[PDB]
RNA sequence: GGUGGCAAUGGCUAACCUUUUAUCUGGGCAGCCGAAGCGAAAGCAACAUGUGCGCAGCCUUUUGGCGAGGCACGACGUAU
RNA sequence: GAGUGUGACAGUCACUUAGAUGUACGCCAAAAGACCGGAACAUGUCCCUGAGUACCGUGCGUUGGAUAUCGUGCGUGAAUCUGGGGGGCACCAACCUCCAAAACUAAAUACUCCUUGAGACCGAUAGCGAAAUAGUAGGGUGACCGAACGCUGAAAAGUACCCCGAGAAGGGAGGUGCAAAGUGCCUGAAACCUGAUAGUGAUGGAACGAUACGGCAUGAAAGGAUCUCUGGCAUGAAGGA
RNA sequence: UUAUGCUAUCAGGUGGAUGGCUCGGCUCAAGAGCUUAUGAAGGACGUGCCAAGCUGCGAUAAGCCCGGGGUAGGUG
């Protein structure tokens, strides 16, 4: 219903009343449909070329030879053009024409953000979802926060809200993955920390960016997949005045 | 050089290996010491045969000595005293990269030298 | 509950839903109410059978202050000229609006087994 | 179908392989057959065949939308409320010009008095809305 | 078909714009489906339940009653 | 705190990155000037306004174009503001609409040799045929068809000297190196081949195994320690001397 | 010491799978988009101290001259 708000110092300096956005109810099906949707929507075509295994013009021997009735090349026997032979065609390849984007009804996406929103104010998702925090949840800060310009002071924030520990459980939980995303350029496996939303574009947007683990927004760039990573929902967010102010109704 | 423009492996090390030569020349440096970096104002410099250097990494860390040669399609150094004895007895020089090392004394015999290391 | 019932409930993606199923059939034990274990079943069975219910039915078969147990939406279709006391899985927002207006009651399935553990005088409407 | 599950069956759920060979192992291609060995099936799907009637032009023939005075009763309020309707001393006076019908139906009860202005009405209508103490209007 | 969003005061948007580099957020009612059918067409245009049985559920004197949904009629629109 | 290199995992070692700087020739480009000039109405026995054209007959193609698409072969063939065309068969009438048979015209659009970026893409029999001394070697008179082949090591430190050997082969011995990884060198499976070890074996019967019981060998780790062996005692279903 | 053999394991050879690595490929997006008689593209031949292929170059022949950036190495 109504949430302390803590100064840069960490310190309850207020109440404010919670929108309607946040007495939403748990959807982890809906949080799931919404992480997936965007997940397909920002993926990529991709597939072999053309005519890849079939620019020969390898034709049968036919029967009476001894040999398989598979595509030979006009002067070899080395078998061409089939899906079973070396160099061959791959059979049912990937295409770029094939469309992967998914769609959500608008309605239930934003329910589903709702529903992410209200899982941010429980401690037991939160705590679930493997974040480390010692702060009284849901985190509204006063405005001031979105003035900070340095990394430093976003440190500052953090420790005396006691959400530093988080950013450094993320920074040395940053590992290096296993199999082929390394030569891909996904060297590393990364974790999620805190989610800051800001009122508008401010220079806490830039001050808290290099910080291990957190993402910095606004409430016009919040989405399903910020809120609930993994589609597990119950992600450790700071709220600014602005912002929650703004929140009232932007999914309603 | 090479921008967050492409964060691949693949085109960091294409262009790595592609680096024309004038780009090679700055594959070269190394770190300054604490009075070096004080009194130019940067924090590195490309090594050069002649100027001083210790190792700081490796198998001959610590060792002071001036730049014997200087590869660029390498990238390697060679510094007086750093040296393999081969089967024969003879020593060679064991090449090092110049990011394993740290000058300690810079050769100045070129005027040009101030505004290569800076501006 | 055995295996099918069980199957069903894994089914279901909604947690509302299985928690709604797990504690109406909890009820029936407890209150020997053959009334939530025959909701839970209602519940059970697939989706694309839920209630949905105009309040032009309701209004047809009810009568003042009758007491409606829905297993599915209440839409809005039609009038409700006399106030009903309605527990239904959901509601249209015209459909509560109008029921509101009427003056019945938009409660919700937990309410009423909270409201009446027996489910004395509760009448389902599909 | 699911491969992951036919993987190490033969067949895939085909029967003999033998079968799923190409068209004819569907008996031709598309809707074929119709007159021959897809009879009763063209029969079922409604392929039969034959001509029937005649079209005319689109730009002659149209369609009316329409609405019944059942509807009309029981959403006047929202109408006037909406501002599509007002009410003039006690009669709802609705205007199917801005409503997007042409023809009002009779299907449904007239509960109130309701002065309807439209292109056109079905018997039963206006005797209806006569009834219930409103009135129909003809749009010149 | 299973699971969901919304729901007759219906549902969804397409292209496109908003990208701050393909995500995303907010727009976008053109259009499609539903909302009335029958008839080749002209055209005309229907039950907000009149009756019965009855499952679940509830009540009950444990034999009956009410009985959503369901079933069977009756009535009506249109073509012949 | 994108990433890559650097003797093993790097925000702080290097290149970078975020962010700023600079840049010849060019490209766009505002202020401000020079220049041809533009727009209404009145009057009307006045003048002009696109020809083998429009239309039509017939044949053919094409089209959803149906007596109602477009094209063009042949034939035929007008009118001039009191005019001409269209309004899905023709003609008549009303109404509505336009002015062809001459000409130009940015943008929104298509594509990918090329540049940059990205990727739930492939990872050396895959992915382009080509990770390339690859349209190459090679094949066909020709049109044309068309491969295989990636990887020492941190650093060559790429094995000194000695013995054998005809040897600038090779082997032995001896070194280098954390490790021979010893140059088509990372890892180094199977088939196949050589040898050793266990069992068996020149009187023996064949889907090469499953099950039970024995001989021989092994049974360090990862398997058991009221576990294995051998007995006693109590209770013991069906069954039952 | 029972040979010729058979079965299993082990050591070695052959071979190049597996694993790991990869300056390559493919697809998509955003840009950019003509050139040649002032002789283009393409090809032949030549061109390196030891140089055969490729690549570049053209008897001035893996190259020559001028201006800028770069600066201590270079000789694909």
């Amino acid at each position: 219903a109504t949430a302390k708000t803590i100064d840069l110092t960490g310190k309850a300096v207020g109440e404010v009343e919670l929108p309607a956005v946040f007495d939403a109810d748990y959807r982890p099906d809906l949080i799931k449909k919404a992480v997936l949707a965007a997940q397909a929507n920002r993926l990529q075509p991709y597939g072999p070329r053309l005519y890849s295994g079939m620019e020969t013009s390898a034709r049968g021997w036919g029967s009476g030879r001894g040999v398989s009735h598979v595509p030979r090349l006009v002067n070899s026997s080395r078998a061409a053009r089939v899906p079973h032979a070396k160099g061959g065609r791959r059979a049912h390849p990937p295409k770029p024409e094939a469309d992967r984007s998914e769609k959500v009804n608008t309605k239930e996406r934003r329910y589903a953000i709702r529903s992410a929103i209200a899982a941010t104010t429980d401690p037991t998702l939160v705590s679930l979802r493997g974040h480390i925090f010692e702060a009284e949840l849901p985190i509204v800060a006063v405005n001031d926060l979105e003035s900070l310009e340095r990394t430093k002071q976003v440190i500052e924030f953090l420790e005396a809200a006691g959400l530093y520990e988080d950013v450094l459980r993320a920074k040395y939980g940053r590992h290096i993955r296993a199999g082929r995303g390394k030569l891909r350029g996904r060297k590393y496996k990364h974790k999620k920390s805190v989610l800051i939303v800001a009122g508008e574009n401010t220079p806490i947007l830039k001050a808290a960016r290099n910080l291990s683990g957190v993402d910095v927004v606004t409430v016009d760039s919040l989405n399903a997949e910020l809120l609930a990573p993994g589609t597990h929902a119950g992600r450790l967010t700071v709220w600014t005045e602005s912002a929650i102010g703004k929140l009232e109704g932007a999914f309603q | 050089m090479i921008a967050m423009v492409s964060k691949q492996p693949r085109k960091q090390r294409k262009a790595r290996y592609a680096a024309p030569l004038h780009i090679r020349q700055k594959f070269m440096g190394a770190r300054l010491s604490e009075a070096l970096t004080k009194e130019y104002g940067t924090r590195s410099a490309a090594v050069i045969t002649g100027d001083t250097v210790k190792v700081m990494r490796g198998d001959f860390k610590g060792t002071e000595g001036k730049v014997q040669s200087v590869s660029l399609m390498d990238g390697t150094i060679t510094v007086d005293g750093v040296i393999s004895t081969k089967v024969d007895g003879t020593e060679v020089p064991r090449p090092l990269n110049p990011s394993n090392v740290m000058i300690t004394k810079l050769e100045m015999k070129d005027g040009r030298r101030a505004s290569s290391i800076k501006k | 509950m055995g295996k099918k019932s069980l199957v069903k409930l894994t089914r279901k993606t909604n947690p509302r839903i299985v928690s709604l199923i797990l504690t109406l059939k909890e009820r029936a034990n407890g209150d020997s109410a053959p009334i939530w274990k025959d909701i839970a079943k209602r519940l059970e069975a697939p989706s694309r059978n839920y209630a949905a219910v105009n309040i032009s039915k309701i209004n047809r078969h009810t009568a003042e202050d009758d007491v409606l147990l829905i297993p599915g939406k209440v839409l809005g279709a039609g009038l409700l000229d006399h106030p009903v006391t309605i527990a239904a899985l959901t509601f249209s927002d015209s459909a509560f609006e109008k029921i509101t207006e009427a003056g019945g009651k938009c409660l919700s399935l937990e309410e009423i087994m909270e409201a009446n553990p027996k489910g004395s005088g509760i009448r389902i409407f599909r | 179908m699911d491969t992951k599950k036919f993987r190490g069956s033969r067949t895939c759920g085909g029967g003999t392989h033998k079968n799923r060979r190409g068209a004819g192992n569907r008996g031709g291609r598309g809707k074929a057959g119709g007159c021959k060995h897809h009879f009763v099936r063209a029969m079922m799907r409604g392929y039969s065949y034959g001509k029937h009637g005649f079209k005319r032009p689109d730009e002659v023939s149209r369609d009316v939308s329409i609405v019944n005075v059942g509807e009309l009763d029981e959403l006047a309020s929202y109408l006037v409320e909406e501002g599509l309707a007002e009410v003039k001393d006690g009669a709802y006076h609705i205007n199917l010009e801005n409503l997007g019908i042409e023809k009002v139906l009779g299907s449904g009860r007239v509960t109130k008095n309701l002065v309807v202005t439209s292109e056109e009405f079905s018997a039963s209508a206006r005797e209806k809305i006569e009834n219930a103490g409103g009135s129909c209007i003809d749009a010149e």
